């Protein structure tokens, strides 16, 4: 079994098609939105589940099966899975991530100084937040007294938000209290398509 | 109005056993979503009598039981290994008033298979400031650090504040403990008046943390 594509990007209103190859009797299609449990959209190949919009469809024969969204909506942002059935026997495809293509939107860049409570416990985390950007690609660099950092830092990004088709990103830089107190300037520097130049968000002290 | 509810997150040692329950508040299914492996079918059971049909891979290690008088289904996995770390789901199907099939799933139970010790979370405020405002909207949240294992679940205030909340996927620290962040965007004017509290629930350590998030300048 293979399911393709594994990720796809399309505009609102676009028709979108996923295929899932190969001794199968029926294909089922599931939707998994961020973080929920999966939800059956298409069953016995071609049949829409209860309360599923008419813009979804399914078809297939023998080895080749298709799942179509005829007019992609932001609410359709999700990972989709085929699932073949025979034989008392259920196996799932690999997944297809479905993203909305939108206009470029620059991140709002925020910074969070370490909390007092943390500082008293012997450590110091700075948090840099990039909010509501598209597309997903960004460069985030941490700088302490102008010195580029590696690795006391982590990062993670939300899956695409259905309400505006954007992503957000959180990044943590973590030092000891002792190290934090020896330096003055704390900065995250951010590059993104929708930004007119690199934005530095910073603060002093320690 | 049928809903499936599962027991809480578990951490077990390799070679140990775990039992996940599924209560109902068509044959039913146990499915897992694992690291790397994707969605994996485990087996099915007749909720009316407890007859079972397992996926081959799972026949030896898994046992499915039904208690029809409480409407509770159980799945026990034995001889646990690292590959068994996964979210385990119970699920069923039915049909609506005019014959369309649908399904419904439990919320899932994360089972972590590890010999490492359980560590409850450190919860710190991400304080709203001039440096977290974008016009009209301010961001604030909470940084959850040094916990093990997953999951930590974050809710805000009374737990009915969900719009504008972003809870980031868990990351690994330099120590190999886990960290995440939850961030809420709010109208700037509300910072005056509303008190914001992140409620961090770590079921594996039987710990909840309630942290107030105060603005900073």
């Amino acid at each position: 079994m293979t399911q393709s594509p594994s990720s796809l990007s399309a505009s609102v209103g676009d028709r979108v098609t996923i295929t899932c190859s190969a001794s199968v009797t029926y294909m089922y299609w599931y939707q998994q939105k961020p973080g929920k449990a999966p939800k059956l959209l298409i069953y016995d190949t071609s049949n829409l589940a209860s309360g599923v919009p008419s813009r979804f469809s399914g078809s297939g024969s023998g080895t080749d099966y298709t799942f179509t969204i005829s007019s992609l909506q932001p609410e359709d942002i999700a990972t989709y899975y085929c699932q073949q059935w025979s034989s008392h026997i259920f196996t799932f495809g690999q997944g297809t991530k479905v993203e909305i293509k939108r206009t470029v939107a620059a991140p709002s860049v925020f910074i969070f100084p370490p909390s007092d409570e943390q500082l008293k416990s012997g450590t110091a985390s700075v948090v840099c937040l990039l909010n509501n950007f598209y597309p997903r690609e960004a460069k985030v660099q941490w700088k302490v007294d102008n010195a580029l950092q590696s690795g006391n830092s982590q990062e993670s990004v939300t899956e695409q938000d259905s309400k505006d088709s954007t992503y957000s990103l959180s990044s943590t830089l973590t030092l000891s209290k002792a190290d934090y107190e020896k330096h003055k300037v704390y900065a995250c520097e951010v590059t993104h398509q929708g930004l007119s130049s690199p934005v530095t968000k910073s603060f002093n002290r320690g | 109005q049928v809903q499936l509810v599962q027991s809480g997150a578990e951490v077990k040692k390799p070679g140990a056993s775990v039992k996940v329950s599924c209560k109902a508040s068509h044959w039913m299914h146990w499915v897992r979503q694992a690291p790397g492996q994707g969605l994996e079918w485990i087996g099915e059971f007749n909720p009316s009598n407890g007859r079972t049909n397992y996926n081959e891979k799972f026949k030896s290690k898994a046992t499915m039981t039904v208690d029809t008088s409480t409407n509770t289904a159980y799945m026990e996995l034995s001889s646990l290994r690292s590959e068994d770390t996964a979210v385990y789901y119970c699920a069923s199907r039915d049909y609506d008033y005019d014959g369309r099939y649908f399904d419904y799933w439990g919320q899932g139970t994360l089972v972590t298979v590890s010999s490492a010790s359980t560590k409850g979370p450190s919860v710190f405020p991400l304080a709203p400031s001039s440096k977290s405002t974008s016009g009209g909207t301010a961001a604030l949240g909470c940084l959850v650090k040094d916990y093990f294992p997953e999951p930590v679940t974050v809710s805000w205030n009374s737990g009915a504040l969900t719009s504008g909340v972003h809870t980031f996927p868990a990351v690994l620290q330099s120590s190999g403990l886990y960290s995440l962040s939850s961030v809420v965007t709010v109208p700037s004017s509300s910072l005056g008046t509303q008190t914001y509290i992140c409620n961090v629930n770590h079921k594996p350590s039987n710990t909840k943390v309630d942290k107030k998030v105060e603005p900073k300048s």
